[PDB]
């Protein structure tokens, strides 16, 4: 029950913070998916106070800010794509910024919190919103287009699975244990599928590779299962509610207990496993210049080799501690602490 | 009250 | 083999036999490898052997047994915040108590039924372990271990769809607190679901008394963060309009009251639709119709809503069913008291058509009496009769009254006796009866005071009081102060209304003074009363025989009879003489006391309580001292010395009897005294006017099982004592006692006691206004009324 | 005393029932029978003589006992295989063996006989006296019959 | 507060504190054996001796307690009849006040719950069975409830023709003379009905009970 | 004199002109029971009859009393009906 | 209930 | 100082 000390460690080599600024007031203790997003070497981030900038990815300093402000309570994870940034929020608003003034494009009523970032396929945005139903947003107006309905148990834990797109169809799980693939023409069903075991069993965002869809659920099962039939291939008994990076031919993930795992896709037999982060409190983990890297409750930054699962390094970053999942693209790591101070990592 | 001088008090005695 | 006999060892509770016929090859067939491994297996499923070998020969077969009973104990540790008794009930729930199999299967069974009960009272993460210590004897105790996991705390509450009133706005009705402010934490953050039910239940109300007719709950859904720590609850709202009321429509069997009911059911023109005045316009009819006789009425409304205009019709449909009759009336729990003493306080007769407010009245008339703890009725209705019902009474006696003796040797007042048998309701009778006796040096007194509150069946009360009161200052040499005083009083009652009684009655009193040491008041009444008595010496004497009318008036609407919580008391109390007598004089004399409740459970109370007091002489006389007002003490003014409020003495310069020099005497002559003196011996004044303040609040460490038994508060106090016959101009130098504007003040903390002994009060008091010749006695202790 | 049942003797001071009579040309209304009191032709101890004490039941130290009462006889049940050895440790603690102001004595008889696969070692009581007077009274002979059979199976045990 | 012990050697002294009639320390000694050895043989006895030893200690609710457990646990036990005469024991000392019974107060105009409690319990007694050696006693304590139950009904029916309520008494006396018919109460409250019967102008009804108290003058 | 207050003192059926004058001969002890509420009052000793009783006795204003029998035969059929609205 | 010191008896009768 | 209670047991014996 208690949390499992700091490693000791001898650093392979010394990272610091190429840029760091804050937000606002962040997130606080609030659970949310509220991490930044990266694009045409800019980074957007916002704050649950409703505050949000657009920061340069090289030096740090903003280009503009804007508050969609009683507070917005944003939730909803910052997605960028084309011309828009699209932002959910607990109020059932979900919010499209115009990449460029940072004025409000367009703003609509939504069934519920969109506590789920938005993902954007196809000319439509998808959330999914904390009572049960998926909604689909067209990108140039924002109205609703289709509705798909998905069971709620009595109790369920925060936060909701962001959908996956492939070939024309969605695949998302809900809170009930169930990986669901709806088309995108209308939301009509394709298969659903039982992946879990008054025990919670909700669902993460899944990811598709080659044909095949891994799913993962907390309390449940790391399953993998055809994107087309929806049969299970093969099942290991492991549970999460943090992402889990598929690269290669093997899987990377931090479990229910928080120590790293490293799996193949072909049957889930296990490589390694690190249990020197037992019950630190940790996100989802990114692959950085071939290094996984995971942040913690504490402020600290692990990276670890994936070949073996040995440290190579840790940080000290910031004292309110890591909640969100960093994010890597050209070359940035960038990761959001608690009081929403934005760092850029080396 | 009445006044007891050798015992140096005051008796209640109304009640 | 073969089965003719099995001689089993170790079996230590089971019966042999018993054990020899449970197995299905019974004695008397043939017995295979495979019918002795079932034999095994049988004797396993009796649940009470943890092994079983069986060794053949033959036609005989023979079982060694070792026995899984029993518990010898079950004990409980680490729980900080729940007790051991519902911990034992799951336990028993599960079917594991002493004395059963400790079956090592159901060890994990009794690990996830506490972890079932800490995920139902939201300490979800709570670790929980089984120790089981090896005794020597079969019989083995049980240790359980667990660590109490932290309470999942309430992160967020939030309204999805509300636009009318704010999100705080609309959490502030709630049970659950979103957020304690540190600066006046009252409370805490916790999950349980009657109270979100209750909550939601608090949400509906709210939005349909603001006129919100269409209002609905569309979802609710409550979640928990990964790490167990925070509990997030939402609630989905669709609002809709206010809608106005139209008008109501009542139709039905209305049995003759239909221009009642549409006064009950009045609407004024804009009225915005609220359902809870919707109920209470379906209550009011309900009682209406239950006090004409109609016990079970049926009332529904059905509104109709006309979402074109936005307004609503409330229709309502009443049918009163039929009158009903009490058959009988049963009173519960009197194992003292005589029925009659209950159904006397009725206004529900048997063998009549029922009214609600008759039994209410009934009800209220037995709180007042004073006799019963808590009482309850139950207007249960007779079986195989449709328009007949049984009027039942529950009733708790409470502990009144007191008996008390007393007895000393050597002490400040050498040999002494006392003995005090107070009794409101003696033997259960009705009688009130007052007892009161002492014995010591110098008082020799004994009061009898009986009373019947119901001399006859209206309510007329007799009463009498016998009191005889002798006092000498010095029990050797007959030349100290000396006061006898005995007398008569006789009371009649009667009721004028319900809540008023009038009293009237015939008092003689005779009292005889000696040896008085020489005072300016006393002497002014003396001067009154055509008596010259000296000032240079104490040899006096007095003696008068009074003959007084009293009269009195009662009004009482109090909520109970020992602590009330709502109404006023008041009581006027007053004489005069009778023509004849040897003093001429009035007196009266008025209490006071209402007690206003501010929370509508009747927890805090404000109580304010005042008491008047005034009297003079008559025809040139002046009113006897012995008549006198006293105050500070218990009964009045609490902080200051019981009777010493008020007007002090002023002595003579006088030859004192009974001098021995080594004692404090008031102004002798022979002590050296030559002008009047300044003192603090209270001799009380003619006019009195005392007031409080209490503020009662719940006791905070007794639990509901005592709650009742048990009063604090927190008390003001005000009150003086002057003599209005006092002459300022002629002694000037000394304290002005006609004066009324020394008001005496005082607070404190007051904790009162319904204890198996009687009514006991205790009271620490301040009195942060005193004047000087004042005695405090912070700390007091009374024992009765 | 201690056997002697608590509260006042004022109920047997009670006036007998007696029922109304009916005149003629009308009649009484019907009687309720759950108030009715049966005849009970029966005599028997009454008042403070009862013995209020409850009546001694068989208690054993051998494991599995399976002894019952009737009447003068305490029987003695005990699963064994063979009886014919109880016999010499009962007669041996036979031959080795303040609630009532004055005391009771008597003597016994024991018989053994086997049944089924049961053992009956029933003990049978002959007299017993208080006060140098014989006594007959059912509740003495239960009372002293079970603990002569409680002793005997005390003793049994050893 | 007692000690953990086998069997024997702890009901030897629950016995000879209870048989020398120290009920305080008989009732804790054989407490300890109720939950420790809630099944063994002793069980029966020890149940009895509980029963016995909180009828004589007073504390009657206890009593009342342990006689339900008894019965509800063994309905078949051949001493149930003891247990029955001291469930009704336990009914008939709770219909009782020391203060009162010292003074002389008829306690007749008092709670009967207690006395029609006892009036159950030693007529199923005795309906059961009525060759136990506590019928008799049994009997006459069920005349002497029979008589208390009727004079509470005849107080009523007095404080009713006080009251001037005319219907009530002629309802209470007529549940007199049909629930209690041969009591002394009833003939003594047969006057009120016929006195009732008179103020409400029922001379019809008022002659027929003034028949019955002359052909039972 | 008799200041004293005294509750009323209300006892029997409640009766009125529009349920007595449906009470007719011929009709049977149920359908009497039905349009006059059940009895607190009837002839304990063997005949067949019914007291519908109507006291009012208020405070000190004197004293009402309204007397309704109702005799039935065997069969429970109503056969003579007596009203007396005073004394 | 009662109590005794400095040689003063005093006695509560109880219920 | 002393002090008696139900079935007058003692306690204090000015202790």
């Amino acid at each position: 029950v208690k949390m499992s000390p700091l490693p000791t460690v001898e650093n392979q080599f010394t990272p610091t913070t190429a840029w760091s600024t804050s937000v606002g007031s962040g997130i606080g203790n609030f659970y949310s998916n509220l991490h930044p997003a990266l694009a045409d070497n800019v980074v957007y981030a916002a704050d649950r106070a409703g505050l949000v900038k657009a920061l340069n990815a090289d030096d740090g300093k903003e280009i503009w800010s804007v508050s969609l402000a009683e507070p917005a309570l944003l939730s909803g994870g910052v997605t960028v794509s084309g011309g828009h940034v699209y932002i959910g929020s607990e109020k059932a608003q979900v919010y499209a910024l115009n990449t460029s003034d940072g004025t409000v494009a367009w703003q609509t009523k939504v069934a519920g919190e969109a506590l789920s970032r938005p993902v954007v396929s196809d000319g439509l945005v998808l959330i999914h919103t904390s009572n049960g139903q998926l909604q689909a947003l067209n990108e140039a107006d924002g109205a609703v287009k289709w509705t798909v309905n998905l069971d709620m148990p009595s109790l369920s834990l925060r936060g909701e699975s962001a959908p996956t797109t492939a070939f024309g169809a969605a695949v998302v799980g809900g809170d009930n244990g169930r990986v669901s693939a709806v088309l995108m023409e209308q939301g009509q069903m394709i298969w659903q599928q039982r992946i879990s075991q008054r025990l919670s069993d909700v669902d993460t965002t899944p990811v598709v590779v080659n044909g095949v869809v891994f799913a993962l659920a907390y309390n449940g099962n790391l399953t993998a299962l055809d994107l087309r039939s929806g049969q299970i291939m093969w099942k290991r008994e492991l549970g999460s509610v943090n992402d889990f990076i598929v690269d290669g031919n093997r899987i990377y993930l931090v479990d229910q207990n928080d120590r790293v795992m490293a799996l193949t896709i072909d049957g889930g037999v296990t490589l390694w496993t690190q249990s020197d982060l037992l019950h630190r409190l940790l996100t989802s983990p990114v692959l950085y210049n071939g290094n996984l890297v995971v942040g913690d409750s504490e402020g600290y930054l692990h990276w670890i080799n994936v070949e073996d699962g040995r440290f190579v390094a840790q940080q000290k970053v910031d004292s309110s501690g890591f909640q969100t999942e960093p994010v890597a693209a050209d070359g940035k790591l960038l990761i959001q602490a608690k009081d929403g101070t934005v760092y850029s990592i080396t | 009250f009445g006044t007891i001088h050798k015992r140096r008090f005051r008796y209640w005695f109304c009640g | 083999f073969v089965v003719k006999d099995i001689h089993f060892e170790g079996l230590q509770r089971v019966a042999v036999g018993a054990a020899l016929l449970s197995m299905p090859v019974r004695t008397g067939d043939t017995v295979n490898d495979e019918d002795i491994s079932n034999t095994i297996r049988a004797l396993f499923a009796t649940g009470n052997f943890e092994d079983v070998r069986v060794l053949r020969d033959g036609d005989t077969l023979l079982v060694q047994v070792k026995e899984r009973p029993t518990i010898a104990s079950i004990t409980f540790s680490g729980n900080k915040s729940v007790k051991d008794d519902m911990l034992k009930q799951n336990l028993e729930a599960s079917g594991v108590r002493v004395g059963e199999s400790l079956d090592r299967t159901t060890i994990a069974d009794i690990e996830k039924g506490l972890e079932d009960f800490y995920y139902s009272v939201g300490k979800y993460s709570a670790s929980v372990k089984a120790v089981v210590t090896p005794l020597p004897r079969n019989r083995v105790d049980l240790k359980l271990v667990f660590q109490e996991g932290v309470s999942a705390e309430i992160q967020q509450i939030n309204i999805v769809g509300n636009h009318a009133f704010t999100t705080d706005e609309l959490i502030s009705h709630f049970q659950l607190r979103d957020e304690v402010p540190w600066w006046n934490v009252v409370g805490d953050r916790k999950y349980q679901k009657q109270k979100l039910a209750g909550d939601l239940e608090t949400l509906r109300s709210y939005y349909l008394d603001r006129g919100y007719a269409r209002f609905n709950i569309d979802s609710t859904q409550v979640s928990l963060t990964p790490d167990k720590k925070g509990i997030y609850v939402t609630v989905n709202i669709t609002e809709g309009d206010q809608y106005k009321l139209s008008g109501v429509e009542v139709s039905g069997n209305l049995a003759g009251h239909s221009a009642e009911i549409e006064q009950l059911t009045k609407i004024e023109p804009g009225e915005l639709y609220n359902g809870t005045k919707v109920t209470k316009m379906e209550d009011d009819i309900k009682k209406l119709l239950g006090r004409y006789g109609y016990a079970y009425p049926r009332v529904q409304s059905m509104p109709e809503i006309n979402d074109a205009d936005k307004t609503v019709k409330l229709r309502v449909n009443v049918d009163a069913g039929n009158r009903f009759y009490v058959r009988k009336i049963r009173f519960e729990g009197n194992d003292t008291s005589k029925d009659a003493v209950l159904r006397r306080e009725m206004r529900q007769m048997e063998g009549a058509w029922l009214g609600s407010d008759l039994v209410d009245q009934g009800k209220e008339r037995l709180n007042r009496l004073g006799f019963f703890e808590t009482v309850d009725t139950d207007t249960q209705r007779v079986p195989g009769s449709p328009d007949q019902v049984d009027v039942v009474y529950k009733v708790k006696e409470r502990n009144t009254g007191s008996f008390n003796f007393g007895i000393g040797y050597g002490t400040e007042s050498g040999v002494s006796f006392q003995a005090g048998v107070q009794q409101d309701n003696w033997l259960g009778t009705g009688y009130a009866v007052g007892i009161n006796g002492t014995k010591n040096d110098y008082q020799t007194y004994a009061e009898l005071s009986v009373t019947n509150p119901y001399f006859t069946v209206d309510g007329v009360s007799l009463g009498g009081r016998l009191f005889y009161n002798d006092f000498q200052a010095d029990d050797a040499d007959l030349s100290d102060y000396t006061n006898k005083s005995y007398g008569t009083d006789v009371t009649l009652g009667f009721p004028i209304n319900e809540y008023n009684s009038l009293r009237a009655g015939l008092g003689y009193v005779h009292n005889s003074l000696s040896n008085m040491q020489p005072q300016v008041a006393m002497w002014r009444y003396l001067y009154s009363m055509g008596e010259h008595p000296s000032t240079s010496d104490q040899d006096n004497s007095f003696k008068t025989d009074d003959f007084t009318f009293n009269y009195g008036w009662t009004y009482n609407k109090l909520d109970r009879g020992y602590f009330p919580t709502d109404g006023s008391r008041v009581n006027l109390t007053g004489k005069v003489t009778i023509p004849g007598s040897d003093n001429e004089y009035y007196k009266v004399t008025l209490d006071t006391a209402t007690y206003v409740p501010i929370d509508d459970d009747h927890k805090w109370v404000v109580l304010g309580r005042t008491r008047w007091g005034y009297g003079d002489g008559l025809g040139g006389k002046e009113m006897p001292f012995y008549e006198n007002f006293y105050a500070g003490g218990s009964s009045t003014v609490r902080g200051f010395q019981s009777n010493t409020i008020g007007p002090k003495a002023v002595y003579f310069p006088h030859q004192a009897s009974n001098y021995d020099p080594d004692y404090d005497y008031e102004c002798a002559t022979q002590d050296g005294a030559k002008d009047l003196c300044k003192s603090d011996d209270a001799v009380g004044g003619n006019a009195m006017a005392v007031a409080s303040l209490e503020f009662i609040t719940p006791t905070p460490f007794i639990s509901d099982k005592y709650a009742n038994s048990v009063r604090t508060s927190f008390f003001w106090d005000m009150g003086t004592v002057w003599d209005t016959n006092w002459d300022s101009s002629q002694y000037s130098g000394y304290p002005d006692y006609s004066d009324p504007s020394n008001i005496r003040m005082s607070a404190g903390i007051a904790l009162q006691w319904m204890s198996p002994l009687g009514p006991l009060v205790f009271s620490y008091a301040q009195p942060f206004k005193k004047y000087d010749g004042d005695k405090a006695e912070q700390f007091q202790f009374n024992i009765g009324k | 005393y201690k056997r002697q049942v608590s509260g006042d003797e004022a109920y047997l001071e009670a006036a007998p029932l007696a029922e109304l009579h009916a005149p003629a040309g009308m009649i009484l209304p019907v009687t309720s029978g759950d108030y009715a009191i049966p005849v009970t032709n029966g005599s028997g101890a009454v008042g403070k003589a009862l013995d209020i004490r409850p009546p001694a039941q068989p208690l054993a130290l051998v494991s599995g006992a399976r002894t019952q009462f009737t009447g003068d006889t305490a029987s003695l049940l005990v699963e064994n295989g063979r009886g014919n050895t109880l016999w010499p440790q009962v007669v041996s603690v036979l031959q080795a063996k303040l609630d009532e102001d004055e005391q009771y004595r008597g003597r016994y008889q024991i018989s053994v006989k086997p049944q089924g696969y049961q053992q009956a070692v029933t003990v049978k009581l002959l007299n017993l006296e208080q006060a140098g007077k014989p006594v007959a009274d059912a509740a003495s002979m239960q009372r002293y019959s079970t603990e002569m059979m409680n002793v005997i199976s005390a003793g049994l045990d050893k | 507060e007692v000690p953990d012990n086998p069997p024997n050697e702890i009901y030897a002294t629950a016995q000879q504190k209870l048989q020398d009639g120290n009920w305080r320390q008989a009732i804790t000694q054989l407490e300890a054996l109720d939950n420790r050895y809630p099944f063994g043989p002793y069980s029966q006895q020890v149940q009895l001796d509980l029963i016995y030893a909180y009828y004589k200690n007073a504390d009657l609710p206890l009593a009342q307690a342990a006689i339900d457990r008894f019965i509800r646990l063994n309905p078949t036990h051949p001493n149930i009849d003891y247990v029955m005469y001291m469930r009704g024991l336990t009914n008939m000392a709770l219909d009782d006040s020391a203060l009162q019974g010292f003074f002389g107060v008829d306690r007749s105009d008092r709670d009967p719950q207690h006395a029609r409690a006892a009036f159950s319990d030693f007529s199923k007694l005795v309906r059961g069975y009525p060759n136990s050696q506590y019928t008799t006693d049994a009997t006459k304590r069920l005349v002497f409830l029979k008589d208390r139950l009727a004079k509470y009904e005849y107080s009523v029916a007095e404080y009713y023709t006080e009251r001037g309520a005319w219907v009530a008494v002629v309802n209470r006396v007529e549940g007199m003379l049909r629930d209690y018919p041969d009591t002394q109460a009833t003939r003594d409250a047969l006057p009120l009905m016929e006195n009732a019967y008179r103020q409400m102008q029922m001379n019809a009804q008022a002659e027929k009970v003034a028949k019955i108290i002359a052909a039972n003058s | 004199e008799r200041v004293v207050y005294r509750p009323d003192i209300n006892q029997g059926n409640y009766l009125t002109a529009n349920d007595v004058s449906k009470i007719r001969v011929g009709m049977t002890q149920q359908q009497v029971a039905y349009a006059l509420g059940t009895p607190l009052m009837s002839d304990p000793f063997g005949t067949n009859t019914w007291f519908y009783v109507f006291r009012q006795q208020p405070g000190h204003e004197g004293v009402t009393q309204q007397t309704l029998t109702l005799t039935f035969n065997s069969s429970g059929v109503l056969t003579n009906i007596d009203n007396k609205p005073a004394l």
